RNA sequence: GAUGGGGAAGCUCCGUUUCAAAGGCCUGAUUUUAUGCAGGCCACCAUCGAAAGGGAAUCCGGUUAAGAUUCCGGAACCUGG
RNA sequence: GCUUGUGACGGCCCGUGAAAAUCCACAGGAAGGAAUAGUUUUCAUGCCAGGUCGUACUGAUAACCGCAGCAGGUCUCCAAG
RNA sequence: UUGACAUUGUGAAGAGACAUAGUUUCUUUACUUAUUCAAUGAAGCGGAGCUGGAAUUCAUUUUCCACGUUCUAGCAUUCAAGGUCCCAUUCGGGGCUGAUCCGGGUU
């Protein structure tokens, strides 16, 4: 028969049919359960003289929380733990590895009736 | 220059913001007398072919 | 002993081409088809300075013969060509200075600057300021052709070599004098560490072969063989002669 | 003829974009490629010995169709025939009791080299055919030899590949022949004959005649013209 | 400074787009369903390398024992959806 | 006036004084789209969203380097009469 | 650096013996396939023919050449319009031509 006609100088790699991965047996035997679960991410309440009048005057919570999480996990912690809507979550590294959280409570929400339920006063 | 509404970043003729008009003058004028010159040099030459 | 300055230039660390500022590599069009057969057209679209090289460049503009695009090219500008004036390249192609035809189309007396050695090079020979050959006749059969280098030299190279007709612009930059040391520091800045120098026979046994002595003094003979090793070769490497040239030079 | 008109195009040095055309003939190959293609050339550039070369010489596609027809109705065994055979003397044997001839003689093309070869020089093999794309072709080179040392018509056949399909094997270096089922006996012969005129009997004057040193055209153009010019005055 | 490679007994050395079969985007093809491929361009080829170069976008006021163009109050602006 | 910013110019060079990401525009016309109804989200208004890490203080005749709370050294901005 | 040997093959002219037949050995020069240099999104090579027509015809062609672009700092891209062949006619789509054949040695 009759050879190909071929437009162009290049000889490019012949596109090749790409085939997935059929494990005959296992990755890991049982997935990792959740490493962050909002028990994991908030991990102890901050009580100063300063975060009290946080608490007081600003409608925030204060939290000592995992380093591993962001402000997302940290927003939805709160919310699924405490039963509130945050306003926005404020972070920092505090000079001995620990995340400190300034969230701050919807106006509908008080952070100082929120905190005598948690159990701090 | 993509915060900005697009009559910011022209003029309403042809080569807006691109060339600056008596460089669209030249554009044109040089583009219809050549266009035009390429007939002249044209026929003039159809003469030479039909009689030499 | 140490090893000579001239030594550790090769190793090429701080000595290396000061290269930042450099148009580019300025060099003739690839050698294809348009060339090859007839001409092609371009326009010197801006004529520039390149730094560390005292004779302008040319940017010449060019249509791609396979796709819709515009090429651009890097000439070493000849002398008189201009901004707008248009360029042709290729064999059959007009006698006119700033043009590339291959050495076989130009008559004897013709003048050709960035003229190649084997064809295709994209330019070598007369490239710098003021420099141009000169053809001195053709060899139809085995198709060569004789040039005249800027040193007087008689090569005869193929005629499908490619050259651009003219002599290279910025002539006689070399006659206004460096009256100082700063214009002599600022020129060889954007060329290469190499300024300023010092003389050997200021120098120590260990820096050099001229170094050392309680008087100042080359102490032997500083024609060094060509068969002289690294280290040894300083002063006049294989001087075929040495003195004051009494008589009129050129080529013989 | 409507609105619509006739603009032609002008394809010729310092205008127009140039048209699609077909490279093939410039395309930069793979070295794969290169490297399989220019042993071809480097395979014949050179004078290639007369001990090489008496291959090349292959059979051709009538005499060899009718080698491969009387050859294909001699297929060895297929995988299923046997274990068919096998439950046909597993079953019988046992209880009719026949001394192992409870089977009829087998009538199959011989294969494998290193069979063949010694049917070669026991004298019992009666027809030959050897491969002419052996790779390694130290490995079938000695067979030319041999049968004509041994008095046995063969045959450079075309087809590493087909001579293993009439054998069920990808490939096979040499076909052959022991037997031959009494019909066709006498048909043997004439095929025999047609091939011993293109082998076995030429041979001798193959044996002195130094093969390839071919030119490829850019320098045989060159060459064809050279000798025309400076000649006819 | 990896990679194809070429050096080197070897630690490794050379080289950086280089003698390499080097990749991925529009969205259509679907109305078996979620992604095969039908066009088509592209050969653009690692990567690291500036807290003074380049650079999307915030200001005033108030407030702390110690923080703020980062909190609060007000008033904007940018990017993505 | 001082400092500082910007302009239009001018002197200088065998010195003629980086890149790249990125954003826009244009040439182009592949396409797609209405009369009983299409088109538009470079016009206005409207909704959501913006992770990670650094953010204290010293910067020196005591928070740095000089065995130290050493007459040394250590880049810089603001600058009243 | 300079010599020999290996990488190292292939022709032709001329010398070198058994001493004026060709196996073999070299001084001059050819060959390309090893080896070496160069450039390119390996792009238009080499061979043949269309036309053209200088050529001078010494049978009729014995041939050599050329075979899209040069006043202008414009524009040149959608496998291309034109031609024409098909689907069983859509809206859209392809073949051939346009763009001469032949050899796959990128040059």
């Amino acid at each position: 028969k009759a050879l190909k006609v071929r437009t162009s100088a290049t000889f490019r790699l012949p596109k090749t049919l790409k085939l997935a991965r059929a494990p005959k047996y296992a990755s890991k035997a049982v997935p990792h359960y959740n490493r962050l679960d909002s028990y994991k991410v908030i991990e102890q309440p901050i009580t100063s003289e300063t975060a009290m009048k946080k608490v007081e005057d600003g409608n925030i919570l204060v939290f000592q929380v995992s380093m591993k999480a962001n402000k997302y996990q940290i927003k939805k912690a709160v919310k699924e733990l405490y039963e509130v809507d945050v306003l926005k979550v404020n972070t920092l590294v505090r000079p001995n590895g620990t995340k400190k959280a300034y969230v701050r409570l919807t106006a509908d929400y008080d952070a100082l009736d929120i905190a005598n339920r948690i159990g701090y006063i | 220059y993509a915060t900005v509404s697009k009559t910011h970043k022209t003029v309403s003729r042809a080569y807006g913001g691109s060339r600056c008009a008596n460089c669209v003058k030249e554009r044109i004028i040089r583009a219809f007398l050549i266009e035009e010159q390429k007939i002249v040099k044209k026929v003039v030459k159809e003469q030479t072919e039909a009689a030499k | 002993g140490r090893v000579i300055r001239n030594q550790r230039k090769g190793a090429g660390s701080i000595f290396t081409s000061h290269t930042r500022l450099r148009q580019g590599a300025a060099k003739l069009r690839t050698l294809d088809y348009a060339e090859r057969h007839g001409y092609i057209r371009g326009i010197v679209k801006q004529i520039v300075h390149d730094s560390g090289r005292g004779a302008p460049l040319a940017k010449v503009v060019f249509r791609d013969p396979y796709k819709y695009r515009l090429r651009e090219e890097i000439f070493i500008a000849n002398e008189g060509v201009h901004t707008g004036q248009f360029i042709y390249a290729g064999k059959k192609a007009s006698l006119n200075v700033g043009n590339v035809l291959p050495l076989g189309s130009v008559p004897e007396g013709t003048i050709v600057s960035n003229v190649e050695e084997k064809p295709g090079d994209r330019g070598a020979l007369a490239r710098a300021s003021g420099n141009y050959v000169i053809i001195i006749g053709h060899n139809p059969d085995e198709n060569k052709t004789r040039v005249r280098l800027p040193s007087g030299a008689k090569k005869v190279i193929s005629s499908d070599a490619r050259g651009v007709i003219g002599v290279i612009a910025g002539g006689g930059r070399v006659d206004k004098p460096l009256l100082k040391a700063g214009r002599a520091f600022h020129k060889y800045r954007l060329k290469r560490n190499s300024w300023p120098k010092t003389r050997g026979v200021a120098m120590n046994p260990v820096d050099h072969p001229h170094g050392g002595g309680n008087h100042q003094h080359i102490g032997k003979a500083s024609t060094i063989s060509r068969g002289a090793v690294s280290g040894q070769k300083a002063g006049l490497i294989a001087a075929r002669r040495t003195g004051l040239l009494r008589g009129s030079q050129k080529t013989q | 003829n409507p609105l619509t008109h006739s603009t032609p195009k002008n394809f010729g040095i310092g205008q127009a974009v140039q048209p699609k055309r077909n490279l093939s003939r410039y395309v930069k190959w793979p070295e794969y490629v290169r490297v399989q293609r220019q042993k071809k050339i480097l395979s014949i550039r050179l004078k290639v010995p007369p001990t090489i070369a008496q291959f090349q010489y292959t059979l051709d596609r009538n005499t060899a169709a009718e080698t491969f027809k009387l050859f294909n109705k001699y297929r060895p065994e297929t995988a299923a025939e046997k274990k068919e055979r096998l439950t046909k003397e597993a079953a019988a044997v046992a209880e009719a009791k026949s001394k192992q001839d409870a089977s009829p003689k087998p009538y199959a093309v011989k294969y494998g080299l290193n069979h063949v070869v010694a049917l070669i020089e026991n004298k019992k093999a009666k027809l030959v055919l050897i491969a002419n794309d052996v790779d390694p072709i130290e490995l079938v080179v000695f067979l030319p030899a041999l049968c004509k040392k041994m008095g046995v018509p063969y045959a450079i056949v075309k087809g590493k590949a087909r001579l293993g399909t009439l054998v069920n094997q990808k490939t096979s270096a040499v076909a052959a022949l022991t037997e031959v089922r009494a019909e066709d006996e006498a048909a043997l012969a004439k095929l025999v004959s047609t091939i011993d005129a293109n082998f076995a009997d030429k041979y001798d004057e193959v044996k002195k005649h130094w093969g390839g040193g071919i030119l490829g055209n850019k320098a045989q153009a060159k060459m064809d013209k050279r000798a025309k010019n400076s000649d006819s005055a």
